[PDB]
């Protein structure tokens, strides 16, 4: 009944287990809604997409985690219900937590015989891992295609008439693969900008699995292209002499525009994959369709984070440096005074990566403390339930320590209940006492997060409240802000704001030896979150927020942590804490005068987007770029409103803006329908992770869900003006010298001896021609002595889109023996019909 | 200012391989198409190949695909037409010439056509003989029994070209009709040198043709008398 | 693809008009030129597309016909002319045409020379039949031995048009074995030319 909504090449399920899931098993479904259970035969439908029972249905993709021995289920009640001998709860019942939204937590659990339980658990665990990996993919167009086809199938396959409208064009059953190809013909033959970019370099001629990448038979190709031409209207690119790109034109493109430097074999490999027409591949070329595919590939999207992973080499510094994701009033779902409080939501915080949470403990109604917003209509919850629901899902994603903040409104005997509950549920996980030798020294410093992997910490008051609870707190003492390392304070929004305004340097230095959290203000009753950037600048680590509001600050917080895998410990800028920095303690972001610093220029070029009005065919898209950051660099922009186009708007406008602090800025690209002012897509991204040269940008909807089809084609260029005589660049002022040394460059040198026309060289910043030349010739000892008749010559050719204009001659210039290469490389601007190359000639 | 030096032609037996290079300068080779066009003697012109240099795309004719291999070296600004298993009809002159393209883009993408063959090289000759170098044999043409007499000395069975013939060591030049040489079926060339003189001058004046076939270092003088 | 270069050759007086027809099998848009080559040198260009540069040369087209026009003929214009197009990448040439000067009709002078003794010593016999200073160049030479027509065993060489008297010369040789030569008595070559009312034949014995 169609394809696999989870493709086979994604799973890792062994044949026996997958076959068992498909065949099914004998299980007892447990209902907690009405305290009922029944005997049912579970199954996994043909497509790895559902779990039917009989009568019912559940969609797997909505799953978020699976648990064994979930205390929510009463084992004894089940045993009595179906008269089965005592069954070990810890290993006889498994749980599903499926929800459509970021708040819904509706469970599904079964209790089955021993091995049946083992099979179902070990199966749905891998299915859940598959789903979690799928939702983290950079490119997901194929997934969208699968969903669309399957949905259209119900009970007939999509018709060409409908497939046309689906992609936005004006009764034969269509195969899925054919369907797929059709989409390709709307992702290449509907990008005029792509062709106009291609005709600047063309000359005349004639992690994620690879298979998933949509664009990575001949007769069908042509029919699909022809049908694409008829349907499209504008910017459409509808046998004689046709151009192409060689192993040298592409190398020019990469050395000059993008910035990538690829050696020969690498570039040949890169050309091998993309070319659709097999005929043109052998000659060593890349036909227009080939260029289109090369640009839209998953190795070309804007950010550096979409394919990131933990950098274990930076999490080894003390705990007082890294930022830390956090939440506020974890249990809450709605207002601060009228709403519910769902325990299961405590997982949404930890699963998404957060490493901090709050406990509003209150005296129990029967001796067991409960959690409720103080003196309101908010419902209550069992404290032990929450404590356990944290433990089970504490370390699914990350393996780095998490800190729980404790608020006490309980009685001392009932606080001892909490003490014992923690000592039981967590046991050794909870840090009990001092751990490391460095702690027992005259100058203690916080241990690094890695040394405490999968641990847990408690923030609360510490005695110099019952002694039992207090003795559990060693590293996070809550002493009201006036050894010092363990004293962590908490400040209300406004208090911290005024502290910053009245004091920059002192507060910042304070953040260099302790933690200091922050939470929204009391006046909020609908949870309008604060813009944390004012706080992040000075070094406030734990900026707690509310995880149920679809608003800008939340997306800012989310994007801030995509880096370093998502483990939520991103090193703070070295300027604040690295003593070796030349601006250490002398940088107050609340200031507005930086005469001793050189701002760097950025040229952003919003070329054109594609399909940036989801479910809105007719409209007037505009793009709002906005540089959130320090008070001195805030600036927004825009482009002209397009008319009745959403498949491929072409604004093609350039914003030039200078910025001062590279490390800590963010961009907020946002579609805006320019007739209702209702943002219909957006995408944030830090400015230290935007790849230069032409790139692609993947958008999102308001909820921060990923939209696949919508995308913006942009070009960024980072220009740094020469540090002429007196002042060092801001980039050099803010950081140390270690980064520049570690930031070595590639240089593509032509004419290197050998068969290959060009041979990359890796060179540091302080590299001149002489050593570079030695690198050209140091390979071989055959030469008796260094012959000076090998001089680099900064060659530069001339061509622009108007091929048929002049075809001027190539400029040339001797290379100064004492000239820095890095400046030469940074001095090439492919804007005037320019492509630099550095060639060795005698 | 454009210079196209083509070298490497010559003789080779059937089935041999050979290559003709064509050095260039002045015009940027990296942005210009190079060619080879040949001409069997006493015949029209024949296009060989077309190599677009940086692009790499190549296009041979429909008569010698294969045995002719075309390559280029933009770095050295040279070309290389590699010929394999040479056959008899390879015996001809080989000419190397650049050209240019006139883009003619239309409602769509861009297109390119060869426009103008605006240069040619000096010229090189390739021959295929299945044989070796040989000098001729000199034969007088005694005139048949005022009046003008026609006499000559016949040069035959030599290879390769050319041969230099003069009358009376260059003393007599008037009336000399040196017919173009003809290739003999055996594989040797042959030519005739004649001069018409008054019948009265017969006998009293001695007529000698000075023939020199440098390829074999042959220099012969033959006297023609009744 | 195909090319044409009609007419193949011509002769004209200095200062006149020269027109050359080069028709293609199919329309090839406007890719046609006119290259000139004096013998013994690499050819040269005259025209790309229609005309464009030589002061009296031009090129115009009609349907599938490409024409070269010389407004006033000049003496040095003696050379060969080629037309060549380019469909996509296929360099095709015309048949090539030759231009020369024209004069009156001149009859050849027929001389027959039998093989010499030294040649006969080697077992080969070459019979030389000579035609000198004739116009037009076209001429027919028929070899008969004992009234038996000889064909396929002779080779002929023709000189270029004489620069001064604008006539032509032809050298003809007949090759036969020594035994064959001694088996026959009458050797003769019959020459037919426009300047001759009837063919003229010269013969020798032995
Ligand atoms: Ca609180």
């Amino acid at each position: 009944h169609g394809t696999e909504l989870i493709p086979w090449y994604v799973l890792s399920i062994q044949a026996d287990v997958h076959q068992f899931l498909l065949q099914g098993a004998t299980v007892i479904h447990y209902d907690q809604d009405t305290h009922l259970s029944a005997r049912c035969f579970l199954q996994l439908q043909p497509d790895n997409s559902t779990l039917t029972w009989m009568e019912g249905i559940l969609d797997l993709f909505s799953v978020k985690a699976v648990y064994m021995g979930h205390p929510g289920i009463d084992i004894h009640t089940v045993c009595v219900q179906n008269k089965l001998s005592s069954m070990l709860l810890s290993e006889t019942g498994v749980t599903l937590l499926y929800g459509l939204q970021t708040t819904d937590n509706r469970l599904l659990h079964f209790v089955a015989p021993k091995h049946t339980a083992k099979m179902l658990f070990s199966g749905l665990l891998e299915l859940t891992t598959a789903v979690r990996k799928i939702r983290k993919f950079p490119d997901q167009r194929q997934q969208w295609l699968r969903k669309q086809y399957v949905s259209f199938y119900q009970y007939e396959g999509p018709t060409l008439a409908h497939a046309v409208e689906l992609f936005g064009g004006r009764d034969s059953n269509m195969s899925f693969i054919e369907f797929v190809e059709l989409f390709k013909s709307f992702s290449i033959r509907s990008r005029k900008d792509l062709k106009d970019i291609f005709d600047i370099y063309s000359v005349p001629c004639n992690l994620q699995p690879d298979l998933d990448l949509l664009t990575r038979s001949d007769n069908q190709r042509q029919i699909s292209d022809a049908i694409a031409a008829a349907s499209i209207v504008t910017n459409g690119t509808g046998s004689l002499g046709i151009f192409g790109v060689g192993i040298l034109q592409l190398n020019d493109f990469l050395v000059n525009c993008q910035g990538e430097h690829c050696t020969y074999d690498e570039i040949l490999s890169i050309i091998q994959k993309f070319e659709p027409n097999i005929s043109m591949c052998h000659q060593g070329l890349l036909s227009f369709e080939g260029f289109a595919r090369f640009l839209m590939d998953k190795d070309n999207f804007a950010s550096k984070n979409d394919e990131s992973r933990e950098n274990k080499k930076d999490l080894q510094l003390p705990l007082s440096y890294y930022y830390i994701e956090s939440s506020h009033n974890t249990y809450l779902t709605g207002h601060q005074l009228k709403g519910e409080s769902s325990v299961e939501l405590y997982s949404q915080v930890l699963l998404q990566g957060c490493r901090s949470i709050e406990l509003d403990c209150w005296d129990g109604d029967d001796g067991m403390p409960i959690i409720y917003h103080g003196h309101t209509l908010t419902t209550k919850i069992p404290f032990k339930e929450v404590v356990e629901a944290i433990d089970r899902s504490a370390f699914i994603t990350s393996d780095l320590p998490i800190i729980i903040s404790i608020e006490n409104h309980c009685s001392l005997p009932q606080q001892r209940k909490m003490a014992e509950i923690f000592k039981s549920v967590f046991g050794e996980k909870l840090v009990a006492k001092f751990l490391f030798e460095t702690d027992f020294s005259d100058d203690p410093m916080l241990p690094s997060p890695d040394q405490l992997r999968r641990k847990v910490l408690l923030k609360n008051k510490k005695l110099k409240i019952a002694p039992e609870l207090s003795d559990l707190v060693i590293y996070c003492q809550a002493v009201k802000f006036p050894p010092k390392c363990y004293h962590i304070s908490s400040l209300n929004e406004n208090a911290a704001k005024r502290l910053c305004r009245r004091y920059s340097q002192k507060l910042i230095q304070h953040t260099a030896c302790q933690l200091l959290r922050t939470y929204p203000a009391a006046t909020r009753i609908d949870s309008s979150n604060p813009n944390p950037l004012m706080f992040w600048l000075h070094g406030i680590q734990l900026v707690a927020l509310n995880y149920q509001t679809d608003d800008l600050p939340l997306h800012l917080n989310a994007a801030m942590f995509e880096a370093n895998g998502g483990c939520g410990y991103v090193l703070k800028p070295p300027v604040l804490w690295d003593k070796s920095c030349p601006m250490y303690q002398k940088f107050s972001p609340l200031e507005r005068d930086l005469d001793a610093m050189d701002p760097a220029t950025y040229s952003l070029t919003i070329i054109s987007g594609q399909n940036v009005c989801p479910s809105n065919s007719t409209g007037s898209p505009c793009i709002e770029v906005d540089v959130l950051g320090m008070p001195l660099d805030s600036c927004h922009f825009r482009t002209k409103p397009i008319h009745r186009n959403t498949l491929n708007p072409m604004w093609n406008e350039q914003f030039l803006f200078r910025v001062h602090f590279e490390d800590l800025v963010f961009l907020r690209f946002a579609v805006v329908e320019n007739n209702s002012s209702a943002i219909t897509a957006q995408r944030i991204i830090p400015l230290k992770a935007l790849k230069r040269g032409y790139r692609h940008l993947q958008l999102r909807n308001l909820h921060n869900e990923i939209l696949e089809i919508s995308s913006l084609f942009i070009n960024s260029r980072r220009m740094e003006d020469n540090p002429s005589g007196s002042t060092r660049p801001a980039s050099l002022m803010f950081n140390t010298e270690e980064r520049k040394c570690s930031q070595t460059h590639k240089v593509t040198v032509h004419g290197v001896p050998g068969p290959e026309p060009f041979a990359v060289f890796t060179i540091n910043e302080g590299t001149k021609a002489k050593q570079l030349l030695q690198q050209i010739l140091a390979v071989d000892q055959d030469t008796k002595l260094t012959a000076a008749d090998y001089f680099l010559m900064e060659e530069k050719h001339f061509i622009s889109k108007e091929k048929n204009e002049c075809r001027k001659q190539p400029f040339q210039r001797a290379v100064g023996p004492e000239e820095d290469i890095v400046q030469i490389l940074n001095s090439w601007f492919p804007e005037e019909g320019y492509v630099g190359r550095i060639v060795l000639k005698p | 200012e454009v210079q196209l030096v083509e070298s490497g032609g010559g003789l080779v037996q059937p089935g041999g391989s050979l290559r003709l290079s064509c050095a260039a300068s002045g015009f940027n080779f990296s942005s210009s198409s190079i060619h080879w066009v040949r001409q069997a003697p006493g015949k029209g012109l024949e296009w060989v190949a077309s190599i677009s240099s940086s692009s790499g795309s190549t296009s041979y004719a429909d008569s010698v695909k294969g045995r002719f291999t075309i390559s280029a070296d933009t770095s050295k600004n040279t070309a290389y037409l590699q010929m394999n298993s040479l056959r008899a009809e390879d015996t001809a002159v080989y000419y190397c010439a650049r050209s240019e393209y006139s883009y003619q883009y239309v409602y769509g993408w861009w297109y390119w056509n060869y426009s103008a063959i605006d240069y040619w090289g000096q010229g090189t000759l390739v021959t295929v003989s299945s044989a070796s170098t040989k000098g001729p044999s000199v034969f007088p043409l005694a005139p048949s029994s005022g009046g003008t007499a026609a006499l000559g000395c016949l040069v035959k069975d030599y290879f390769p070209e050319p041969v230099t013939v003069s009358w009376n060591s260059g003393a007599l030049t008037s009336g000399v009709h040196t017919f173009p040489a003809v290739l003999q079926s055996s594989g040797l060339y042959s030519l005739s040198s004649v001069v018409t003189v008054p019948s009265s001058s017969l006998g009293t004046q001695t007529y000698i043709c000075n023939v020199n076939h440098k390829p074999s270092n042959t220099k012969v003088d033959k006297k023609v008398e009744p | 693809i195909q090319m044409t270069q009609s007419p193949s050759s011509l002769s004209a007086s200095v200062g006149d008009r020269v027109t050359i027809t080069c028709r293609a099998s199919q329309s090839v848009s406007s890719a046609v030129a006119w290259y000139q080559q004096k013998p013994g040198k690499a050819p040269k260009l005259l025209i790309y597309s229609a005309s464009s540069l030589p002061s009296r040369f031009s090129g115009s087209r009609s349907g599938t016909d490409f024409t070269l026009t010389i407004s006033s003929l000049q003496p040095e214009d003696f050379a060969t002319y080629y037309c060549q197009q380019s469909s996509s990448s296929l360099i095709t040439f015309g048949q090539g045409t030759k231009v020369e000067i024209k004069r009156t009709v001149a009859a050849p002078s027929v001389f027959i020379f039998p093989p010499s003794d030294s040649q006969l010593k080697s077992g080969t016999a070459s019979v030389v039949c000579l035609l000198n200073n004739f116009y037009p160049r076209e001429a027919k030479v028929q070899w008969k031995v004992d009234n038996a027509l000889q064909s396929g065993n002779s080779q002929e060489s023709v000189t270029e048009q004489d620069s001064k008297d604008s006539t032509y010369s032809l050298s003809s040789t007949l090759t036969l074995s020594k035994a064959d030569y001694e088996k026959h008595k009458v050797y003769a070559c019959e020459v037919t030319h426009q300047g001759l009312s009837s063919p003229v034949t010269k013969s020798f014995n032995r």
